[PDB]
């Protein structure tokens, strides 16, 4: 749903940066 | 109104807080960091957004213990990331000793620094892995990930197994760094959960 | 100069201060409110002006019942103002337990909050009501009203006369709210006395 | 005299805000 | 990198931090001073930058000796410097209390301020005299230092060798003063120790 | 060294100001 989303996402940023969701 | 509160969030402005330790009692303001690298150390600066300073720090419950081991912290330790990983460097005189969760999954493992060393502390691509392999696990599970963004560090002397101090809080001088942006997502996941 | 300094009143930026408490010590950083509306929760955004969440907030000297307590924060309280008028919301599922001596006055009440509830916990109009009937009872009663601009909440677990929890520092997870704007006029009346 | 006018001011802006004396 | 970073000093926002104490626990936020002029008082204003007001200030651990002193603090104690010196005016009903290291220098004696009178209680001449006298003296000595820029004041009570409370830890209601200005200046001897 | 001068700029800027050494 919108978690597998989120976690994809942090999943993602994850790999180059310290960001939060925003 | 029977739905909640639409959720929104806003960049931190800092990658970071700090709080100081002496003991297990806090000592002084939470430290936030608005620049990429910082230092904590044992001088006087209470003015440096860069610099973290203890030795001006006041307590007046502080035993001879801990003001000799304050002594030693001189140039403490310095702290910043690349990327999405973060590391810590010993600019001291004497070793830094450091707990971090989130590498002891890869559980109170103390990991000594040498004066000079550069070693690393945090990697968010596996927290990013540990959080999606503990959604599975239940809300209480993910709930306390919150150790993973968290790191504690001693100054000059070790804590844990190997050492007759058994806890943080009979170390003389610790800091706790807790991270912003990976505790942001992990916000997200748990207002989800 | 026998004479006082001359006193300046500027508006707050901030309508309430929150201090987070488990059991008898402070715990983590004042939260300051610039907006109207705001939520106190168990999750972990350190980064939102809405938002107070305590589930980021750690303490090393923490037992397992306060431990178990945080977890069921959940989406806690929604605090927010109407005109002269203050009130909290439960959106957690847990409920939360209300001391406050305003609504007392209308001296240690403790009022249930179901999950879902909206319930109101101040009135401006009767505290300046009350501080017009105190002037005349002398500067210590005066004085005292403080306890009136202060409100005390505990999450999930209740405290008082109907319960074996006698004070509010026997329960795990509490909040202290201060309200800025009725302290200054109150202390336009204490310079006055 | 200036204590029952701030008495007054208060009872005043106490009917509609949480404002202090500014 | 052998090299350490380079240091780099930034005029501080604030010439002084204040942090206000009950017996030995912190109460409340630490107090920054953007003016040249402040008082500390017993009143509860928490907005005026001018003013750190203790009367709002809460601790759920406080006896009916500490709520009877902070009754009396009243007007309280006006903090200004003129150039390098700093002194402390008596504002109060009730007299006040200073422990200096620098006054003592020209090691605990605390100084009565009654009613109406104008102290100073710090030389930065002096300090930097005596911080060019230490730096012979080694590491240690000058670390130590930093006693000289802190200041110790207690309301209504007194303390130390005339006294039956034999330390600051024992008066109801005492502040703890930090001069950011020199705290700097011995920062920088002390990174060329 | 340079720590005889910073001794000596703080003997100096300590005659009139609390100013640090920005």
């Amino acid at each position: 749903p919108g978690l597998q989303k989120t976690l994809e996402q942090f999943h993602l940023s994850s790999m180059s940066s310290l960001g939060g969701p925003a | 109104g029977p739905d909640l509160q639409p959720v929104t969030y806003s960049e931190p402005a800092f990658w970071c807080s700090i709080a100081y330790y002496e003991l297990n009692q806090r000592v002084g303001e939470t430290f936030h960091a608005s620049q990429p690298s910082l230092t904590v150390d044992g001088f006087t600066d209470p003015s440096n957004s860069e610099r973290f300073c203890l030795g001006l720090l006041s307590n007046v419950n502080r035993n001879a213990t801990v003001e000799m081991t304050r002594r030693h912290i001189g140039r403490g330790v310095r702290l910043y990331y690349i990327g999405g990983e973060v590391f810590a460097e010993c600019l001291s005189d004497s070793a830094i000793f450091v707990q971090s969760p989130n590498c002891n999954q890869r559980p109170a493992t103390v990991c000594k620094i040498p004066p000079g060393c550069n070693l690393k502390i945090f990697n968010n691509q596996e927290f990013a892995a540990l959080l999606a392999q503990s959604v599975n696990q239940g809300f209480e599970a993910v709930y306390q990930l919150t150790r993973m963004c968290t790191i504690r560090m001693s100054f000059v002397k070790g804590w844990g197994a190997e050492y007759r101090r058994q806890t943080v809080t009979s170390t003389p001088c610790w800091i706790e760094l807790h991270l912003n942006g990976p505790l942001q997502w992990l916000d997200k996941v748990l207002t989800q959960m």
